C-alpha cells in the first residue's frame, strides 16, 4: 500500500501525457460582457474558460460555472432590491467586485510538470480546473480536471500489483463526506438551491423525498442550462421542474454503498464519467458523498 | 551604343491566387454542438451583437488545440 | 459555434485591399516585407512584454468578384504572467482588420 503504484506513476508522468491529441479551448478577453461569456460556455459545450487581460498581456484567471452561480445569486438578490448592474458587468468589473482586496492569482501548471504536482495543485488550491500552460510560448494547451486524471490512472495502471487498500472499503479508508450533507427536496425552488451552492461550495445536491431517499441530483452543470433561455427569470420554479429540461435521458442517480471497495468505486466513477457518487444505505437514504476530489486526495496522500 | 529594352513579366500577380490547395473556406461545426495545412490559420464566426470570435489550431509537439477568443469591438 | 470562415472576405479591388493593409501595418508600427503583391510577412514588437510576433497575410481569389484575406501565424525557432503567442496572434489580426477594413 505505502508509497503506492499510484504515487510513483504520478511522479513519473508529465501533464503533457494526459492531453488529448486534439482539444478546443475557449478564451475570454476580460473586457467581455459577463452575459455573453456565460452564453459562450453553453454554446461551445465547455465548463471553464481562461481569462486574458489585454492591458496586461497575460492570463489572470478562470471563468467557471461557480462564478456563474455566484453571479446569478447576486443578480437574483439585487433584482429584489431594484439593482440591475450585474448583467452589464464586464468580466473585468465583476472580478473587481469580488476579488476585492483579497488577491487570488491564476494557478496553472507546465506541460513538463509531474502529474503528482498537478494533483497536489488542485487539492491545495481547492480547485477543479488546472490550465496547462507552455512556459515557452505562453499558450494554454488544455485544462486539466480530476475526472481526466482519474481516468488516465485507471487506464494506464490497469495491471495489478495491487495495493492492499484497493480491496478496502470506503468505510475503513474513510473516503468521502458523511456529515452536513447539502441536499434539496423535490419541490425546492432553484434559487434556494443556488444559495446552498454559494454557501456550501459543493458541486451537486442530492434531491430527496420525505423519507430522505435520493431520487435525483441537482448539479452546478444543471445551472448553465439557465443560460439557454432568453429570460433568466425562471429561477422561482421547483428543482424537479428545472431538471426536466436536461439534455439526454437519465438512468437514475448513480449511487454506492459505504462498504464497497475503493477499486469498485473508482471503476464505477471512471466508466460513468461523473464527478461524484451519492453514498446510500440499504433503503436508498443518503448517508454521504464520494467525489473525485475525495479519491484523488486519497490516492495522493497514499490511499485512505 | 544602343538603348536597352525592358520586357516586363506582369500578370502571374495579375489576379490573386485562387484558393483551394486543400485549405477549407468554411468549416461547419453543427454536430448538435484530422486536417492538414489549416494549422495556424485564422478562422472567425460572423460578428454578432458586437462580439468577435477568433480561432485557429496550433500544435505543441504531438497535440493540437483549437483556441477561441471572445473579444468585444 | 457553427459556421467558421477562413480569414475575411471582401469585394473591394485587390490593389485597394493590399494597399489598405499596408497603410494599416504602418499606422500600427508593425514591420513588414512584401514577398509578393499578395503576400506579406509582418512582425510586431509587443509594447508590454517586449517579445516579437510574426504572421503572414495572403490574398486569394474566391470569386470573379470576391477575395479572401488569410492570416497565418508563424512559429518560433505557479503564476503565468506575460505572454501567449496564440492570443497575441489573434490581437494582431484583430488590430490589422479594425485599422483597415469596413
Ligand atoms: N486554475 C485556477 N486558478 C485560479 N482560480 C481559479 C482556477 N480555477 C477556478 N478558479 C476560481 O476559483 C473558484 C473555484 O471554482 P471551480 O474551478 O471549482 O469552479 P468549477 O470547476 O466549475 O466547479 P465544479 O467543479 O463544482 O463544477 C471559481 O471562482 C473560479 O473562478
Ligand atoms: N451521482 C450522479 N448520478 C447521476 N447523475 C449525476 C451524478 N453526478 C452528476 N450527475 C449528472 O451528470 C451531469 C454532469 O455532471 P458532472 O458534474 O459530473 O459533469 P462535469 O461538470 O463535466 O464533471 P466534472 O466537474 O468532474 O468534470 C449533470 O447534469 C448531473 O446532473
Ligand atoms: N452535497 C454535498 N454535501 C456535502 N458535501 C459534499 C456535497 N457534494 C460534495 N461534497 C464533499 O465536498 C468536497 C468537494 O466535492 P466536489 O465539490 O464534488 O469536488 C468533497 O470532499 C465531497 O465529498
Ligand atoms: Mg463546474
Ligand atoms: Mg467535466
Amino acid at each position: 500500500s505505502n508509497s503506492s503504484v499510484y504515487t510513483t506513476f504520478m511522479k513519473s508522468h508529465r501533464c503533457y501525457d494526459l492531453i488529448p491529441t486534439s482539444s478546443k479551448l475557449v478564451v475570454f478577453d476580460t473586457s467581455l460582457q459577463v452575459k455573453k461569456a456565460f452564453f459562450a460556455l453553453v454554446t461551445n459545450g465547455v465548463r471553464a474558460a481562461p481569462l486574458w487581460d489585454s492591458k496586461k498581456q497575460s492570463f489572470v484567471g478562470m471563468l467557471t460555472i461557480t462564478d456563474f452561480i455566484n453571479i446569478l445569486h447576486r443578480y437574483y438578490k439585487s433584482a429584489l432590491v431594484q439593482i440591475y448592474e450585474l448583467e452589464e458587468h464586464k468580466i473585468e468589473t465583476w472580478r473587481e467586485v469580488y476579488l476585492q482586496d483579497s488577491f487570488k492569482p491564476l494557478v496553472c501548471i507546465s506541460p513538463n510538470a509531474s502529474l503528482f504536482d498537478a494533483v497536489s495543485s488542485l487539492i491545495r488550491n481547492k480547485i477543479h480546473r488546472l490550465p496547462v500552460i507552455d512556459p515557452e510560448s505562453g499558450n494554454t494547451l488544455y485544462i486539466l480536471t480530476h475526472k481526466r486524471i482519474l481516468k488516465f490512472l485507471k487506464l494506464f495502471i490497469t495491471e495489478f500489483p495491487k495495493p492492499e487498500f484497493m480491496s478496502k472499503s470506503l468505510e475503513e479508508l474513510q473516503i468521502g463526506t458523511y456529515a452536513n450533507i447539502a441536499m434539496v427536496r423535490t419541490t425546492t425552488p432553484v434559487y434556494v438551491a443556488l444559495g446552498i451552492f454559494v454557501q456550501h461550495r459543493v458541486s451537486a445536491l442530492p434531491v430527496v423525498d420525505e423519507k430522505g431517499r435520493v431520487v435525483d441530483i441537482y448539479s452546478k452543470f444543471d445551472v448553465i442550462n439557465l443560460a439557454a433561455e432568453k429570460t433568466y427569470n425562471n429561477l422561482d420554479v421547483s428543482v424537479t421542474k428545472a431538471l426536466q429540461h436536461r439534455s439526454h435521458y437519465f438512468e437514475g442517480v448513480l449511487k454506492c454503498y459505504l462498504h464497497e471497495t475503493l477499486e469498485a468505486i473508482i471503476n464505477r466513477l471512471v466508466e460513468a464519467e461523473v464527478h461524484r457518487l451519492v453514498v446510500v444505505d440499504e433503503h436508498d437514504v443518503v448517508k454521504g458523498i464520494v467525489s473525485l476530489s475525495d479519491i484523488l486526495q486519497a490516492l495522493v496522500l497514499t490511499g485512505g | 551604343g544602343q538603348e536597352m529594352y525592358a520586357f516586363r513579366s506582369e500578370e502571374r500577380f495579375k489576379s490573386p491566387p485562387i484558393l483551394p490547395p486543400h485549405l477549407l473556406q468554411v468549416i461547419l461545426n453543427k454536430d448538435t454542438n484530422p486536417n492538414h495545412v489549416m494549422l495556424n490559420h485564422l478562422y472567425a464566426l460572423s460578428i454578432k451583437d458586437s462580439v468577435m470570435v477568433l480561432s485557429a489550431t496550433h500544435r505543441y509537439k504531438k497535440k493540437y488545440v483549437t483556441t477561441l477568443l471572445y473579444k468585444p469591438i | 459555434s457553427m459556421a467558421w470562415h477562413l480569414g475575411i472576405r471582401s469585394q473591394s479591388r485587390p490593389n485597394d485591399i493590399m494597399a489598405e493593409v499596408c497603410r494599416a501595418i504602418k499606422q500600427l508600427d508593425y514591420e513588414w516585407k512584401v514577398v509578393n503583391p499578395y503576400y506579406l510577412r509582418v512582425r510586431r514588437k509587443n509594447p508590454v512584454t517586449s517579445t516579437f510576433s510574426k504572421m503572414s497575410l495572403q490574398l486569394y481569389q474566391v470569386d470573379s468578384r470576391t477575395y479572401l484575406l488569410d492570416f497565418r501565424s508563424i512559429d518560433d525557432e505557479v503564476a503565468p504572467r506575460p505572454g501567449s503567442h496564440t492570443i497575441e496572434f489573434f490581437e494582431m489580426c484583430a488590430n490589422l482588420i479594425k485599422i483597415l477594413a469596413q
